[PDB]
């Protein structure tokens, strides 16, 4: 008996999943999770 | 005698100030090498980005 039941792994791809885009709406990123700007460079 | 050695004082002297002078002149150019070497830099940095 020293294993038990884990918690089964769609529930965590769900609370990832979304925890995800949340994270890309913290940082007004893509719900690709790209940046959105541009990102221009120069010296 | 005299007159004749202090002339040639006078030429030695003149050829000084002129090398000096252009020696220091020569010195400015470096400052737009510098720019323009290491606006090349930044350029190969964008290339790489």
């Amino acid at each position: 008996d020293i294993f038990m039941y884990p918690m089964n792994n769609e529930l965590r791809g769900l609370w990832d999943r979304i925890e995800n885009r949340i994270y890309n709406l913290r940082h007004n990123l893509t719900l690709d999770g790209k940046e959105i700007n541009m990102d221009l460079y120069d010296s | 005698q005299f007159g004749s050695t202090l002339l040639s004082l006078l030429e030695r002297k003149d050829s000084l100030s002129f090398d000096a002078y252009q020696m220091i002149q020569s010195g400015d150019l470096y400052r737009f090498s510098i720019d323009l070497q290491q606006q090349d830099i930044d350029i190969n940095k964008a290339s790489l980005e």
